[PDB]
RNA sequence: AUAUUGGCGAGAGACCGAUAGCGAACAAGUACAGUGAUGGAAAGAUGAAAAGAACUUUGAAAAGAGAGUGAAAAAGUACGUGAAAUUGUUGAAAGGGAAGGGCAUUUGAUCAGACA
């Protein structure tokens, strides 16, 4: 000693935190996110692209699909705010989405239960794509900004 | 003598293949390294080294897919420092220690002829019948490309080389590969169970010997 | 590498030092059959040596526009310490055992030493050049 | 007494002290709980004290009563701590009873860590390591630095293949 | 052991004024005792002097990226006083210790679970 | 009994540690300066032991390169350790009548843990 030891010494004794009064509510979407509404994607792997809206998730998210068929987007989880909000709105009551949730994406080559998902999901949504005109060109096609484009200006 | 050039050591009978491995936890040099000896080494796997299987329980997974040597480097800091060839059945083991390493010669696919220097020592031979093993025993001429094994010393020199003939008593040749210095150590005669050589500061002390 | 180079060393010299470290570097980088002749032809006045950092009041002369200088000298007494090092560092290779044709200096320096005197130490050392290579398909 | 005691080793020198670059006291007296040092935290100062402590994997909780200030040689009275943590936690209990609730959570916790040091086992039943710790001291540093230097020297690699390719291709002709 | 995020306050040296013009004057920090220095009257442009604002957070005080406070030991004896107290210090084995007594220490404060700052001090292999 | 900065001879120190301590640790009251009275310096350490480099080669020689001795010439009489000023070489970078400094970042260089 080569330093003599402290008189005082701070307990070790972790303190319990205080009670916190921070409930958690469900989150209040913006209105132009209705189910069934064709949606463009901005971040991630599949940047640029139309997609079409189905349900809103547990945790924050959005279930969405492209359908893989049209534009090579699967069944996708994504986030509200990386995401654009047009106007066109295909019908999706006839679709049964209401099966998998949060458990269905848990991770820890593909699993064919998730294709044969795709194809079920996706078969009866080109059922409602097809009735109005060129929206499955539309859906096929990718977003982007042409030069002179305003995203201030442009209404979506 | 004779019996032993197979019993303990790689002949020209196979293609002896060569078990690669570094030691746990290693960085972006050691497996810089690997790919030095990915080249110069005749039939290479090289094996990620997953925390366990503590050296027998490598021993049996290398018996039954047959590989004949295993060789691992090592690393303390960002350097590379020591070298381990063992021979897989029965166990004759090298260690070595590495001092230089620097690095314009950019080689062929053909492969590079053998030469030794210096073993009159016994314990030098079985060295010198370790790089006879494990090095290729194919020497295909053309390509004209020379590994050396350089040991005026107890300190082994590896080099390779570019040599061309001109008829006038003369050879020319450039630098190529890694430059590289070793020193042999231990000899533990098992698989790692055992001592031949050992080398201590007790040596240095005689000037000479060299072994 | 140091089996290929020999160098020679002179200490303690009676030379000025400023006009060494000019000869010095006018000489670095140069194969050594063409150095000699060199130094040869500064003594005959037929080149001179380009004088770059210690040069005031050095006369204005055609020959260094080899050099791309105006200020060029022929400095007898500091060449012919040099001279006499590089015919040594010439033995030097020789003793070794390497080839006088492709011997080249490569580290040439000079430095002062204890004194007024201004007395200076010269080091340099030869150097093989190594071509001589081939491929094969 | 022992606030006599304290005051004469809190200044004016206990000397077992570590005085850290953080400002903090170390009593390094074998027999406290906190390894730091305060008032009745440090086994000198305090008359009651109690501690869990190792001489072998034998965890025993050590107790110094003040009946035993006159005699230091049987200060500390000490009692083996079975093996499991459940029992050995009620153990510690009944010995700590109509004490400060200081020692009677310290030594509870003493005895936590300390059981979570026989994690060493685990250390040296999957050890089989192929490294071990090698000291560089720096005379060989340079037996093996300037002895190289000296072995290229005079080894002369580039006549030493130069010799045995001739000696070779003339015999392999 | 949890801990509050690190802020500096003042990352840079206080190097002491024309350290760096003359090599006779030191960087070691002293104040411009002069009544006409430019510094004592702290103009702009001029170098920023130790004051008591830049003082660290209490809670973040003399403690290292990883929240430990480091501890300087010697040998054993020293190192077996932080057996409580793991997750608050951290050793730091001497300047001075030899190579054969850093292998005895880094192995003792393996087992009692003592974070060494300063591994790979005197391991050369 | 008392005094004792000289002499003869001891014993000590919370003294100085080679720009200090006497002027002088040493060919020191020496070298030298002054007509003279006088004035008056600088200057310690190879290594345990010279084992102080046999021999070969280059050179007119001093020396150089090998070789050897030593635990170590990163101890070779210019010898313990060998700082800075100042200089040489090598590698990087910058530079149109200044430079160094502060705030911030790019770029290049380089580095710390955590993943025990």
């Amino acid at each position: 000693s080569a330093q003599k030891a402290p008189k005082w010494y701070p307990s070790e004794d972790v303190a319990a935190l205080k009670k916190t009064r921070k409930a958690a509510r469900p989150q209040k979407l913006r209105a132009s996110l209705v189910p069934g509404t064709v949606l463009i994607l901005l971040a991630g792997r599949f940047r640029g692209k139309r997609v079409v809206y189905l349900k809103h998730l547990e945790d924050n998210t959005l279930l969405i699909s492209g359908p893989f068929k049209v534009n090579g987007v699967p069944l996708r989880r994504v986030n509200a705010r990386y995401v654009i909000a047009t106007s066109t709105k295909v019908s999706v009551e006839g679709v049964n989405v209401e099966k998998f949730n949060v458990e269905y994406f848990a991770k820890e080559e593909i699993k064919a239960e998730r294709v044969e998902d795709q194809k079920v999901v996706d078969k009866a949504l080109i059922a409602e794509i097809k009735k109005t005109p060129l929206l499955k060109q539309y859906l096929s096609a990718s977003f982007s900004l042409k030069n002179g484009d305003k995203p201030h200006m442009l209404k979506f | 003598e004779d019996d032993l050039m197979r019993y303990f050591n790689s002949n020209s009978n196979e293609p002896p293949k060569i078990f690669l491995t570094t030691n746990v936890n290693a960085k972006k040099s050691a497996y810089e390294f690997a790919n030095i000896l990915i080249e110069i080494l005749p039939n290479v796997t090289f094996v990620k080294r997953k925390f366990g299987y503590k050296l027998k329980e490598i021993s049996d997974i290398c018996i039954k897919r047959n590989f004949t040597d295993i060789v691992i480097i090592n690393e303390d800091k960002k350097k590379v420092t020591g070298l381990t060839f063992i021979h897989l059945p029965e166990g004759p083991t090298f260690y070595f220690k590495l001092s230089s390493f620097v690095e314009h010669g950019r080689p062929t696919s053909h492969i590079p002829e053998l030469i030794l220097n210096n073993f009159q020592t016994r314990l030098g031979q079985t060295v010198g019948r370790l790089f006879q093993s494990i090095l290729p025993q194919n020497p295909d001429i053309e390509g004209r490309q020379v590994i050396t094994l350089h040991n005026q010393r107890d300190y082994i020199f590896f080099r390779r080389h570019r040599y061309v003939f001109k008829d006038n008593e003369r050879v020319g040749l450039q630098e190529l590969g890694p430059q590289f210095t070793l020193k042999l150590k231990r000899l533990q005669r098992g698989i790692k169970e055992e001592t031949e050589w050992e080398h201590k500061p007790e040596m240095d002390k005689e000037k000479k010997k060299f072994y | 590498n140091p089996a290929k180079s020999a160098s020679a060393r002179g200490s303690y010299l009676r030379v000025s030092f400023k006009n060494t470290r000019e000869t010095a570097q006018a000489i670095n980088g140069w194969e050594l059959t063409k150095a000699q002749k060199y130094l040869e032809q500064v003594l005959d006045h037929q080149r001179a040596i380009p004088f770059r950092r210690f040069n005031s009041s050095i006369g204005r002369t055609a020959q260094g526009k080899e050099f791309g200088v105006t200020k060029a000298r022929w400095p007898a007494k500091s060449v012919k310490f040099v001279q006499g090092l590089l015919q040594n560092a010439a033995a030097n290779a020789e003793a070794k055992g390497l080839d006088a044709t492709k011997l080249y200096v490569s580290h040439i320096q000079v430095n002062q030493a204890p004194k007024e005197s201004s007395p200076s130490h010269i080091e340099l050392v030869v150097t093989e050049k190594e071509e001589a290579v081939a491929k094969a398909a | 007494s022992d606030e006599i005691v304290w005051q004469v080793i809190n200044q004016s020198f206990c000397s077992h002290r570590i005085k850290a670059p953080n400002g903090q006291n170390f009593c390094r007296n074998e027999y406290n709980v906190t390894g730091l040092c305060t008032r009745q935290s440090c086994p000198l100062a305090n008359s009651k004290y109690a501690t869990v402590k190792c001489d072998n994997g034998k965890l025993y909780l050590y107790m110094k009563t003040p009946e035993r200030a006159h005699t230091p040689a049987k200060l500390w009275e000490r009692i083996k701590l079975s093996k499991n943590y459940t029992k050995a936690l009620q153990q510690i209990d009944e010995h700590l009873l109509h004490w400060s609730k200081f020692f009677r959570h310290k030594c509870k916790q003493r005895f936590t860590k300390l059981t979570q040091v026989m994690i060493t086992e685990r250390r040296l039943a999957l050890r089989e390591e192929e490294r071990h710790y090698v000291g560089v001291a720096p005379k060989v540093k340079r037996r093996e630095q300037n002895r190289e230097r000296k072995a290229l020297v005079a080894a002369k690699i580039e006549k030493a293949i130069e010799k045995e390719l001739m000696d070779r291709l003339k015999s392999g002709a | 052991l949890p801990h509050p995020k690190i802020v500096k306050k003042h990352t840079k040296k206080f190097k002491r004024h024309h350290s760096d013009r003359y090599h006779r004057v030191a960087e070691n920090w002293r104040k411009q005792k002069g009544i006409d220095s430019v510094v004592r009257r702290r103009f702009r442009g001029n170098i920023s002097q130790p004051k008591i604002g830049y003082g660290s957070n209490k809670k973040t005080k003399f403690l290292s990226p990883s929240g430990h406070k480091t501890f300087l030991v010697a040998n054993v004896k020293d190192l077996e006083t932080l057996t409580m107290h793991t997750k608050t210090y951290a050793a730091e084995i001497a300047h001075n210790i030899s190579a054969k007594n850093r292998v005895v220490i880094l192995a003792r404060a393996k087992a009692l679970g003592i974070k060494v700052t300063n591994p790979k001090g005197r391991l050369a292999l």
